[PDB]
């Protein structure tokens, strides 16, 4: 194989370095305050939202001949649901027009229910498309995150104001993810956080795991520490930790979370080091009193699934998955669909070049 | 009056034609067990069967790791009964075989085995 | 698996004006010289270039506590080869910081193989550091692709300096990849067309799919092709392949092919729709008489290992591969190093830490 | 008159010539269906034989997961048949394997087994 | 008084019924073992079996190689038990079977063999 | 006088040597074949030995789905000869299995078998 090649001028300094900053913020956590959960506590219903979707065959190389997909789906104590709201990109329209396709789902407000809950979450959190900037429009790309994230705060929000208006209010709604939006204009958070805060609305955001450092310390912390407990990221650490990632994905600047991050580990006994611990963020108007709550609620609604987790959270996620054949069937419908709308000669040119693309 | 579970194959096994059987956790929980060697009835298009369960055994459903997931939660003695539903309902499953033996027809008379 | 959520509403009418426009670049196509290429004849020797670098684990989620590989190596012939050069990219080091581990590569006192390459390759061909421009310097990855594309040139020129002072005038060099920089200011395109021009370098670049390749309509029009033939892609097909590209990838800007480019067929039978096809690209200053010459050059020297590959660029890609056993083997050795140069208790923190996460 | 299936697979399997055949969910759903024993014709490059349906078994075609699909469709309480047309779609398929004995030879006498 | 084991399988071998038990690394670790041939009490939805213990066996549970982290351990003249506490949390499994031999009933009896 | 596949394996089967043979598509559309107990000159570093085709079966050639793939054409009812050549061309392959019974030496004089 010849591994001695890149055995040239080995360097052993940078890791010299990089064990002075490890260790001071290890000391930091250290001087943290830590508060258990005795198996008990006043808990309220959890309703965790999130947003899954998939790709056509060949649409990640040859996007013109393929479409796109996004589901969201949505479950909470109880055994209430909202309506799963779908619906599908074509890769043509959107690569050959930016705005050329938000502009028209907006005005249909007809039949899709992503068109009527992206309708429904403007109109009430007033928010404006020169808000969301150029970010989305730099390319296809960016503008499919754009239009996930941005179709997954308004399913929060027209569940809320639709389904939801006098009894939303006893609910821990959880968000699949940091409380941050990147890529947009500060007046979207800015909007946000107001709706948010004079609504009152208690959410909480589980990251899980993408938190890289974060999760790197907080191991070796509950490799020490003992129980379940709960206690808020130093605010040294989080500025250190958007720091490195914004210096390895410049393109997150500006995701940091509205608020602070709190740890609770919510298993006792685990076979690895990271297994049993959650991270979740909380509005600023949330207090410590509010986090100790939200710990409780988690721990009683916890899984033992993928190494602990909170349950709701993988119901909902395995619920609004999309099966690998469904493109496929997808695919076939739409020929069927175009063979009986425009005629049947038009069709076989499609179907031959689909065959001559792999 | 209802179906006990799901029948998710069939084959011909030697002289007799098999099907395989899974009872889903919703059952397995109402109480409902089928005992070796019991009978039952089996329909398809419109004909009653006859079959006698044979064998039992647990075998995963779908992408899961039963081993693990009941290991981890037995070391931290989360009670599956009363915390762990979503554990519970994905590791609980259980697959049954059954054969065809024949079908009574008109007066009473019964048709050894089946080809269909 | 839910299927139908996705069905209200396809509004499907753009295929209707994609196959029109496919259908145009066909008949556009059709009127293109496919002078006939049985390989008898003369052609020159080859001497290809390919790089490539694995990496360790976990390198993206935690690049803090990783490292990088690119290793460069050209075959020419049958064993007339070059040496080939290793670098290594600490995560820690610099690239958490860039801007400096350039300029201390450059100023390597112990010039490892690498760092004599890119000296050489600036001195020759006069593009300082600053035509780069501050791309490279935007984020880890960006400063990744960099530094691959331009150790890439080095490496050529330093062959072509250092090793083949004479003799490389009648050697037909293939480079993998498009002719094309991408990030890189017009000046240093323009230092590298105008310095190849001078040296009247014979070169080509050679690809055979993903990025966004609508040419790839070759597909069609090859059937009852007559075998193998020489054919220039049309400026229509360029310009629409440019134009879905800075669409879809964006950041393309620099993606223009230095010259015109060439598909050809090495092959008659192929069990799909897409073998045999070669994609070779030409510098401004070769006229079809030398695109014949290395379409035969590229004929003689065709294989069949990955259905109709060029061969000689896939016994390079073997000898500048890396596997994953180098990366454990680089790890391990370098945990061993740490020890003698800086005590024994930190390198059990170092290990302490590793066994923790990644 | 037209054939019941696609043939997907033929071999020698000791003395004797083997072909699998598959059902489709058409073919399946119309009511066609083929007896164990049945007499049926293959044509093989314009030439007649003569095949007996010997076994029948069920396999997934593609990737699928079967198990899981109908466990999940029969949880859910969701009707495959009415409700998700395309679930039922992918799993209702069936094999079959069938044997040549022989070509039945006009004016002549028939040719058992074949060296084809 | 606490379960030995987690049981993680089950299946009619033959005319016994059997079951798979694991036990884990903390169990293993505070020095709880089972004999072979040894009699064991099984308990299963409000009824008192019989077991037996038959086999026993080293198998890997979830995503792990053991053979390579031994080995590198090994070479590594790291010591697993102190030096490096969470390799050795993750191998130190171990399997057996266990047979239902029957269950004792009314005052005195015993009825052989299980059918549930 | 043209090969009629290509040798694509070999192995020592017992005390006789074999190899075995891949059809390609073109070649099968051609329209040649071989008949099983046929007998076959192999060459092999210049010597030509006698061979009898042994055994015949159809097995996949490459990453492909042949079940799939005929069935998804059976099922959208497209000729398979004339609309989608490039879906034919991929699934016609077929493999046999030949036997050296060994080379003609010197007056006629049978060589048996081989050691090489």
């Amino acid at each position: 194989l010849g591994l001695k090649d890149f055995l040239d001028d080995l360097r052993l300094d940078h890791y010299q370095d990089l064990l002075r900053e490890l260790d001071e913020l290890y000391q930091k956590l250290k001087q943290e305050r830590q508060v258990p959960l005795h198996g008990d506590g006043e808990a309220y219903p959890l309703l965790t939202l999130t947003v899954d979707g998939g790709e056509g065959r060949a649409f990640e190389e040859l996007p013109l001949l393929s479409f796109g997909l996004v589901r969201v789906a949505a479950v909470g104590v109880k055994g209430f649901r909202l309506p799963s709201i779908a619906h599908l990109l074509p890769g043509y329209e959107v690569l050959r027009d930016p705005k050329g396709y938000l502009e028209g789902l907006l005005e249909r407000s007809e039949e899709s229910p992503a068109a009527d809950a992206l309708k429904t979450f403007f109109r009430a959190t007033g928010i404006s498309l020169e808000d969301l900037g150029e970010y989305y429009t730099k390319d296809l790309r960016a503008f499919m995150g754009i239009f996930r994230d941005v179709l997954e705060w308004a399913y929060l929000v027209w569940g809320v104001e639709k389904v939801l208006q006098e009894s939303y209010k006893d609910y821990l709604f959880i968000k699949d993810g940091r409380l941050a939006q990147l890529g947009v204009r500060e007046s979207f958070r800015s909007k946000l956080q107001n709706y948010f805060a004079r609504k009152h609305l208690l959410l909480a955001g589980v990251t899980k795991r993408s938190e890289g450092l974060t999760s790197l310390v907080m191991a070796r912390l509950f490799a020490e520490a003992r129980g379940t407990f709960v206690l808020q990221v130093p605010q040294e650490l989080m500025e250190k930790a958007y720091r490195y990632e914004r210096q390895w994905n410049a393109d997150l600047e500006g995701a940091f979370v509205m608020g602070r991050r709190y740890v609770a580990r919510l298993l006792e006994d685990t076979f690895r080091p990271q297994e049993g611990v959650a991270i979740f963020d909380l509005p600023p108007y949330l207090g410590e009193e509010d986090a100790v709550k939200v710990a409780r609620s988690l721990r009683a609604h916890r899984s033992v699934l993928y190494g602990g987790s909170v349950g709701t959270v993988v119901e909902a996620h395995g619920r609004a998955s999309v099966a690998r054949s469904i493109p496929r069937r997808m695919e076939e419908e739409i020929l069927a669909r175009f063979r009986k709308a425009f005629g049947e000669d038009l069709a076989k040119k499609l179907t031959e070049w689909l065959r001559l693309a792999d | 009056e209802s179906p006990i579970g799901v029948v998710v194959s069939s084959r011909r096994n030697g002289p007799w034609a098999e099907l395989t059987l899974v009872l889903t956790p919703q059952e397995l929980d109402q109480g409902k067990r089928l005992l070796l060697g019991e009978l039952v009835r089996v329909s398809s298009g419109g004909k009653d069967y006859v079959g006698m369960v044979l064998d039992g055994y647990y075998e995963p459903v779908g992408r899961s790791d039963p081993t693990y997931t009941l290991a981890l939660a037995h070391i931290n003695q989360v009670d599956l009964e009363k915390e762990d539903p979503w554990a519970r309902k994905e590791v609980n499953f259980y697959h049954h075989r059954i054969v065809l033996l024949g079908r009574v027809v008109q007066g009473g008379l019964f048709a050894p085995s089946t080809r269909l």
